[PDB]
């Protein structure tokens, strides 16, 4: 068994991680104040699950995670809500004012006198594994800490652990739930910097998963409790290879190996269905071909692009519930010959499938309502681009007249390492259209 | 625990910024005696953003007030709330600026200031985490403008990267004390446009127009055109006082509505503005479509002249928030013309649940408009219509003053003007 | 149609479909680029603070 | 107040629309590169798809299909054709295509000199097409020699199609002539044929013993209205409209464009759309596609319809501008921004 450390940054980053650690408990069995009556090794022991779990002599299931942002509002949470008695102090890290939106701010001014601590903090998560895979660091492109300080913190990981794999789930920006004008600059100066620190980066446009929760949900305005437990269903099956039984993706060098042929194309696209109303009277339970046909619709994506018009390098399909590899294939073979299905030339054309047979749970009174089959499927497409291309954009939109920028300067940064940031996602876009494009 | 730090200056400021404080202590459920009544906790969620908390429960406002004769500030405390109020934050002369910037800047004022920033200094010392100061004040007399003027200018040399925040009352003839208030609001104006992070822009004629024709009010007082203010100012706080995602602390808002550091002058806006038909119920697109309108506006200054930098509403009350999405993309999508197309997405959102006293909804509007332009152009156009003669600047080359720094100021704010001129191309 | 590697256990399977066949910084420079903001930031404060003496 | 912008100021025809959209009063233009738009009349190359349909409260139309490239390339159209089941490589209304790479750059070099090669056997007539897309460029022969030598010579792609030896002669005159349709696909994917075609005819009398003036051989409106000493001197503007077309085919053969070519007409343009819907259709996409587009024909003298070429920017006859332009406004922006007949379609109803 091998352990995964968990961190969390900002207030996407920290709530999202709330959502998912409500739902690692549920599946798992561990109750709010940390027992877990399956375990029957007390106090120790080497199971799926304690890669996210390590134990007390009290018998207590502790995340193996970190939550850090820089303003201790959202984090304050944490320590008074329902899994309060699952963490202790140290793993909960808050400043007392926060980046204001300024990636300069969170990476330089406030997180240079910060830094120091986290690493401290993750280093004593550190020493209670016995064989340390990775990180998995949750974070948004928008918010000045989830961008700036999670930049920063990669460079260090990378100093501090250097044979670790590191992956990411990163929010994109999207207007419909932000009141913040600067976050495509943000999104642009963290990616840069993270790019060659980050090995694999399930990126989330919260413009999906908002229309995803008013089309499939019937919530005419989401909260971002609505769109984390979504979220969280998501996350809970990309990381559930994991955390049980299982012999694909079993650890994160595994992620990389089975996603990312290239290092720089590291942005697997992320699909899941169904998405069922639990107000709904009663849903007819889809079948497995029906379920799989929808990974290829682009109302279920976790960003809104077109694969068609793209190619694949990769792909997994993740099924949780009633499913046999007898149903996977039939599915598969009637996709092929409806769908436009382009893979590169220097890849197989294939799928590496995986099945766990407990289907997805349901955080009780939350929006979504129990399937007893549930697929997500992981494809590195170069359709993928598009969310780049709108992004730096409206990067150019702003930076041709350096708006917004003199607020960067003044925390330290040098107008330098824009264009810089910007070329290197103009190189981005470039080895994207070299793959997929003739 | 992100505390903000208030300061009234001279007659305009502290009857403002009293009456400012008479609107948010009702809204948090602050009597005038500093104890709580309300009925609800978000009214308590970000009390201590403006109030300080003594014992027995009490709520003491954060607040500073300053001038340099004491008749208005004595009303203040024989005023309705004037009890609330710290009694060591009065802090006063007795000279009187004489409606006089180099008094109020240069010699009355500059021999207060070290005692007033006393007050600051221990304000801010027991603030767990300070946001930043917000100064009520007018620009067209002698101690909101010269004096408060300098209050920045030493605050922010001793709080360098805290925000400030000013309510600016810009002067007009038709709503006027004396000739030399163009004067006097050229001087501060380049003081806020180097030390003020954001300056909402309030001008009386503004005001006065809106009591006359829209409010219907036959004769408008000083009082009546405070009202506005009050309200106004309770609006544009609202992000601030109450549990927001949106805009919620000072340097986050400077951050969105800021582009260019000295283009941070605001146009606010209210609404509703009904005369008493006053308990028919608003709807929301009503609320929106008065909302945008210059009419509605307080800057008196006409937006289709300019053009939008940024645009960020709040929204008080309960209502669909689906049906403010609607609406507020149906202004933008309906006026897409007089927003600059170089700044996606500058035009923001936010609601609250608890509305104003007496409203079911309102909505209250702050606009970056280049269309500001227009308000600096009147005061340098009066501006230069004495200063050409020289007249009237007896009563400053008396204080020490000299007429190159009247000729700085002039050259300092055309230059403002060709700036919110470029960008409007 | 090919199915290879398949694994099974209690809690489910895995195997694979193939289709078709195909055809940093150190320690010592991320400190420097921290002290070097660090340091822009302490001379535009003294320009400010120099502007305010004058 | 419905908003859109304009990013292909060469269009004839959206030009034509953007006049009509603002007669409405309804519809308001922003500059081009404004992204609070309704409708995009978009750019014909690089058009940025990508940066569609993310825009909240605004739900996005845009004329032009991605990926209907595939369909009005030369060789794109040809490797469709010969890989897509549904048209598989016996399709009967193609010409013999084949796609020849030039040699300084897959490539049917030798999969064409096969077939060449058992047509010079057989006695059988063989007389080839050179062309491709970066023509005005075309060469006539019956010699492979020349054929390849000629592509050679370029640097682009190219494609070698049977040459119709025997079409269809117009009288009097004996001279050739091609057919234009104007297919119009709105967002749900209907597809509507304009009534209303053209035959861009040929002033110069067919020569089959010459290949080397292609003033005879080509209909272009261009070429002969340049090169051809007949412009405009049985028709005007070498433009003959169904209705004196349809006259003629009573007259002289005794049938009716209806039954002689519009049903073949009819029937080819809804296996080429109907082919590629999957990978176009913008059913549940976050934005919507509608496309007009011009497809040439040839008819042999026994009455049957080749298909030649699908323009994906076509224009229009001077004469069809108002008709159809209005058309377009009706059945596929309309559709979607409603305002506040007797179509001039005709809806090829199909299986979706
Ligand atoms: N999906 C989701 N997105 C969120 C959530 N909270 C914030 N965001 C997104 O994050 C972006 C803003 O970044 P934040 O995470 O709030 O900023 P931060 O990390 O706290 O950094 P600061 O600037 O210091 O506050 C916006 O685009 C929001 O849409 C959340 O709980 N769930
Ligand atoms: N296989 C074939 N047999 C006979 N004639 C042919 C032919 N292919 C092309 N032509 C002739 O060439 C003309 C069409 O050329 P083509 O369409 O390939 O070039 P182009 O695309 O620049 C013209 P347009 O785009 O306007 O339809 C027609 O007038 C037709 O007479
Ligand atoms: N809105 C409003 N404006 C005022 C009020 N009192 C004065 N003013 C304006 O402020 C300017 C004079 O400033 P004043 O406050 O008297 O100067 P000071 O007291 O010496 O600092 C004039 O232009 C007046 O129109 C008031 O109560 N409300
Ligand atoms: C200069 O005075 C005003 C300016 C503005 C407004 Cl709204 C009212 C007055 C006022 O009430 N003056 C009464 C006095 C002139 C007798
Ligand atoms: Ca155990
Ligand atoms: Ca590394
Ligand atoms: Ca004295
Ligand atoms: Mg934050
Ligand atoms: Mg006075
Ligand atoms: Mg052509």
């Amino acid at each position: 068994m091998r352990e995964c450390i968990s961190i969390h940054v900002g207030q996407a980053g920290v709530q999202i991680g709330n959502a998912c650690w409500e739902l690692y408990c549920l599946e798992h069995g561990i109750q709010p104040d940390g027992q877990m009556p399956s375990d029957k090794t007390i106090g120790g022991g080497d199971d799926s699950f304690n890669t996210f779990f390590s134990e007390t002599g009290a018998g207590k299931h502790v995340p193996r995670a970190v939550f850090v942002d820089l303003e201790p509002t959202v984090i304050d949470e944490v320590r008074t809500g329902t899994y309060r008695q699952l963490f202790h102090p140290e793993q909960l890290i808050t400043g007392k004012e926060d980046a204001a939106n300024n990636y300069a701010r969170g990476h330089y001014t406030i997180g240079k006198e910060i830094i120091d601590l986290v690493l401290d903090r993750i280093r004593k998560l550190a020493d209670q594994c016995t064989g340390l895979q990775g990180f998995l660091v949750f974070h948004s492109f928008g918010g000045g800490t989830g961008s700036g300080f999670t930049s920063l913190l990669m460079e260090r990981l990378s100093v501090d652990y250097g044979k670790k794999s590191k992956l990411e789930f990163s929010i994109y920006p999207a207007p419909q739930v932000s009141t913040a004008v600067v976050e495509p600059y943000n999104s642009i100066l963290t990616t840069h910097t993270t790019l060659e620190h980050s090995d694999c980066a399930f990126m989330v446009d919260n413009e999906a998963i908002y229309d995803i929760c008013r089309r499939n949900l019937d919530i005419e305005r989401p909260t971002y409790t609505n769109l984390n437990r979504l979220i969280s269903q998501i996350v809970s099956s990309i990381t559930a290879s994991l955390r049980f039984d299982g012999a694909l993706n079993v650890d994160l060098t595994e992620f990389q190996t089975n996603l990312v042929p290239y290092p720089r194309i590291h942005f697997p696209l992320a699909t899941y269905a169904p998405v069922i109303s639990a107000e709904k009277a009663y849903h007819e339970q889809l079948s497995v071909a029906e379920i799989t046909n929808a990974c290829f619709e682009p109302a279920n994506q976790m960003v809104k692009c077109d694969p068609r018009h793209g190619k694949y390098m990769a792909c997994c399909l993740l099924y949780r519930g009633d499913v046999v590899p007898k149903d996977v294939n039939a599915a598969i073979a009637t996709i092929k010959t409806k769908r436009s299905i382009q893979f590169v030339d220097w890849c197989p054309t294939g799928f590496k499938v995986g099945i766990n047979y407990q289907p997805p749970t349901v955080v009780p009174g939350g929006d979504l309502a129990k399937v007893q089959r549930a697929v997500c499927m992981l494809s590195n497409t170069t359709a993928i681009a598009e969310a780049w291309a709108r992004l730096d954009h409206k990067f150019d939109l702003m930076y041709a007249k350096r708006a917004f920028v003199h607020w960067y300067v003044g925390e330290g940064m040098e107008e330098g390492e824009f264009s810089e940031a910007r070329e290197d996602m103009a190189a981005l876009e470039k080895d994207y259209e070299e793959v997929g494009v003739d | 625990m992100r505390e903000i730090v208030h300061i009234q200056a001279g007659q305009c400021g502290n009857q403002i910024g009293a009456k400012f404080w008479e609107v948010i202590s009702d809204e948090h459920g602050i009597d005038p005696t500093g104890s709580y009544h309300g009925d609800s906790d978000l009214q308590l969620e970000r009390i201590n953003v403006y109030y300080n908390e003594a014992t027995g429960n009490k709520y003491v406002p954060r607040a500073i007030l300053v001038d340099l004769e004491p008749g208005t500030m004595d009303s203040v405390r024989s005023g309705p709330f004037g009890q609330i109020f710290r009694p060591d934050n009065f802090v006063f002369g007795q000279s009187g600026a004489g409606n006089n910037w180099a008094k109020g800047h240069y010699t009355e004022g500059a021999e207060l200031v070290d005692s007033v920033l006393d007050v600051v200094r221990k304000e801010s010392e027991s603030c767990d985490c300070l946001q930043g100061f917000q100064l009520t004040h007018s620009l067209g007399g002698g101690t909101g403008s010269g004096m408060g003027t300098l209050l920045i200018s030493k605050i922010r040399e001793e709080y360098p990267d805290r925000i400030m925040n000013t309510f600016s009352v810009m002067p007009s003839p038709k709503v006027s004390d004396t000739v030399v208030e163009p004067y006097n609001a050229t001087l501060s104006v380049h003081q806020l446009v180097e030390n003020t992070d954001e300056t909402y822009c309030i001008d009386n004629e503004a005001l006065y127009d809106i009591c006359f024709r829209t409010l219907k009010l036959t004769t408008p007082t000083y009082g009546d055109l405070n009202h506005l203010v009050s309200a106004t100012m309770s609006g544009v706080t609202t992000c601030l006082r109450f549990p927001g995602q949106l805009n919620a602390d000072l340097r986050k808002l400077a951050v969105n509505m800021v582009p260019f550091p000295r283009l941070h002058f605001f146009m606010p806006g209210f609404a509703p503005l009904t005369s008493r038909q006053q308990y028919r119920a608003l709807t929301v697109p009503e609320l929106t479509q008065q909302m945008f309108d210059s009419k509605n506006m307080m800057a008196a200054c006409d937006p289709r002249h300019g053009r939008y930098l940024t645009v960020a509403a709040i929204f008080r009350g309960r209502m669909s928030m689906k049906e403010v999405d609607e609406q507020m993309l149906n202004v933008q999508n309906k006026n897409s013309s007089y927003f600059v197309e170089w700044i996606p997405n500058n035009v923001k959102t936010a609601v609250c649940d608890i509305p104003p006293r007496g409203l079911k909804m309102s909505a209250t509007f702050i606009g970056n408009s280049t269309a500001i332009q227009e308000l600096f152009k009147r005061i340098s156009e009066q501006f230069t219509a004495m200063f050409r003669r020289k007249a009237f600047l007896h009563w400053y080359t008396g204080e020490g003053m000299d007429e190159m720094e009247f000729t700085e100021a002039e050259s300092n704010m055309n230059d403002l003007v060709s700036e919110y001129q470029q960008y409007q191309d | 149609m090919e199915v290879i590697e398949l694994n099974k256990c209690t809690s489910g399977q895995s195997f694979e479909v193939i289709l078709k066949p195909p055809s940093d910084p150190s320690l010592e420079e991320i400190q420097k680029k921290l002290e070097a903001a660090e340091e822009r930031r302490k001379y535009q404060e003294a320009e400010l603070l120099k502007h305010l003496a004058e | 107040m419905y908003t859109f912008v304009v990013r292909d100021e060469n269009s004839s025809v959206y030009a034509e629309v953007s006049r009509l959209l603002l007669a409405t009063g309804q519809w308001k233009r922003l500059r081009k590169d404004n992204p609070r738009f309704n409708l995009m009349l978009g750019e014909r190359n690089r058009l940025p798809f990508g940066r569609l349909g993310h825009e909240p409260g605004l739900v996005q139309l845009v004329n032009y299909y991605r990926g209907a490239d595939k369909l009005c390339r030369k060789a794109s159209l040809v490797k469709l054709i010969k890989t897509s089941p549904e048209l598989s490589e016996s399709c009967t209304w193609f010409p013999e295509s084949y796609v020849i790479y030039p040699t300084n750059l897959t490539d049917e070099r030798e999969v064409f000199l096969a077939a060449y090669n058992r047509r010079r056997e057989g006695r059988e007539g063989n007389v080839w097409i050179a062309k491709s897309s970066a023509g005005a460029g075309i060469l006539i022969s019956s010699e492979a020699s020349e054929l390849l030598d000629f592509i050679d010579e370029q640097g682009q792609v190219h494609v070698i199609q049977k040459y119709l030896e025997k079409p269809l002669l117009l009288e009097p005159g004996h001279r050739k002539f091609d057919i234009r349709s104007w297919v119009l696909v709105d967002h749900l994917y209907n597809i509507y044929l304009y009534r209303e075609g053209v035959l861009r005819t040929s002033s110069e009398p067919y020569n089959s013993a010459n290949f080397q003036d292609k003033t005879c051989h080509l209909t272009n409106h261009c070429i002969q209205k340049e090169y051809s000493k007949n412009y405009g001197r049985y028709e005007e503007g070498n433009e003959m409209f169904f209705e004196e077309f349809n006259q003629y085919l009573m007259d002289a053969l005794n049938t009716t464009l209806e039954n002689s070519i519009l049903l073949q007409i009819k029937h080819i343009i809804r296996s080429c759309l109907m082919c590629i819907e999957p990978a176009i259709s913008t059913k549940h996409l976050h934005y919507q596609s509608f496309q007009l587009f011009g497809f040439d024909f040839m008819v042999d003298e026994e009455l049957k319809v080749w298909l030649i070429e699908v323009n994906g920017a076509p224009a229009c006859a001077q004469k069809l501008y108002a008709e159809l332009c209005q058309g377009i406004v009706d059945v596929a922006i309309s559709s979607v921004f409603p305002l506040a007949p007797t179509s001039i379609f005709i809806k090829l109803h199909h299986h979706h």
